[PDB]
């Protein structure tokens, strides 16, 4: 997160960190046994880290659970990044509490202009490199489709939306992928891709969650 | 540096060619339109169009 | 056309050559005043050449007419090549006759396996360069969508189809763009793009004409 603020420990209790010897992506706890991340975040031998704040220090609110299975969306297209969503089942159920809660799934699509919350342990620089150890937050609005398409001509699909600032300065970045875009207490997006970070006229591109609720629900019920 | 396995081209004289290769961390210091993912490590694609593409890699 | 045969003069009377000091693309005469080509073939100061066989010799059946206007499809995406279609209005009406006729537009989509005719003045080599001066023909079938998508994962849209041979050896090539794909006396496709020419598992990709009939009809009526 570029140009954001320090969330504060356990202020985003549905936020998870995906670890494979190091943090490589984010995710969101949707229930006690399932996390939703980005399909491009797929990898094997993943451990899920809950209740985290400083990912480099055990502060005592954490739960570390291995994934038992991962299911990438049947139509994920790694070339255009269409359908950038994946489901991960925990080896054992998380213990939900104050610092460790799930996030509600949308029942409808959010509209342009709506203010959302984006969080991650991603790079903190548009140019350069500086990774935070603590969770960073950003408030940003959903840009109109027409604005989205003017920014990335020929690349935005119906399962994507842009959020952020056309002037740049504030945005999600490398290390934030898989993480949540939350609006009106619902998970509406998933950090996906972009052109650099926080660049002028190059806002962030997110997975349009609302278009997947059914597949989510069905998938979870059968596994 | 610039090279290209998957290359796509229109069948025009001359062709407008692009590379459908997905590289890691960055895009060539010979690319004008580099788009990457927000994870670590990032996956990028160079969407520039050219009257040709580059040669294989490896 | 790679691995095709010499059509024979005026055997494909709806075939046009697009000239800008040289042949750069093909097209199809759909009526006396309008040609349909590929949107990627757009350029200004175009002359249309009808009744052609040897494009380097005036054989006396030709009609050379300048375009008066060109209209690229409102949603042409030059990045993915979706909606690769464009309409060109002739400065004056062509004189239709035996060697110079229009081709009928489809009333429905053709099905996989159907045999079509592809023609062009394109490169004759998969590797190398050799341009013909006379019109070349190819008979090739429409590949199933599933076959199409296995060939070019993540790139085929609903407004595209593959035709040709998975084993390679026979295909359309550079210089053939804009030209016709004709099946059961209807224009079903437009030579568009591919990965090299006549490569194994890399058949040709065509514009699915059937999906544009209405826009065609309406556009022509208002200009």
């Amino acid at each position: 997160i570029v140009g954001g603020y320090t969330c504060g420990a356990n202020t985003v209790p549905y936020q998870v960190s995906l670890n494979s010897g190091y943090h490589f992506c984010g995710g969101s706890l949707i229930n006690s046994q399932w996390v939703v991340s980005a399909a491009h975040c797929y990898k094997s031998g993943i451990q899920v880290r809950l209740g985290e704040d400083n990912i480099n220090v055990v502060e005592g609110n954490e739960q570390f659970i291995s994934a038992s299975k991962s299911i990438v969306h049947p139509s994920y297209n790694s070339n255009t990044l269409n359908n950038d969503i994946m489901l991960i089942k925990l080896k054992s159920a998380a213990s939900l509490n104050s610092r460790v809660a799930s996030i509600s799934l949308p029942t409808s699509c959010a509209s342009a202009g709506t203010q959302c919350l984006i969080s991650g342990w991603g790079n903190t620089k548009s140019s350069g490199t500086s990774y935070p150890d603590v969770l960073k937050c950003l408030k940003a609005p959903i840009l109109s489709d027409s604005s989205c398409k003017s920014a990335y001509p020929g690349q935005i699909t119906s399962n994507m939306f842009c959020a952020g600032y056309l002037e740049g300065g504030k945005d999600s970045c490398q290390g934030d992928s898989g993480g949540p875009v939350v609006c009106s207490g619902k998970l509406q997006g998933i950090v996906s891709w972009g052109s650099g970070c926080a660049q002028k006229n190059k806002p962030g591109v997110y997975t349009k969650v609302c278009n997947y609720v059914s597949w989510i629900k069905q998938t979870i019920a059968s596994n | 540096k610039p090279c290209c396995d998957q290359c796509a081209c229109t069948k025009s004289n001359p062709p407008q060619c692009r590379c459908s290769d997905m590289r890691l961390n960055s895009c060539h210091s010979a690319c004008k339109s580099c788009i990457c993912a927000l994870s670590y490590p990032a996956q990028c694609f160079c969407v520039d169009i050219t009257d040709f593409c580059y040669e294989p890699c490896k």
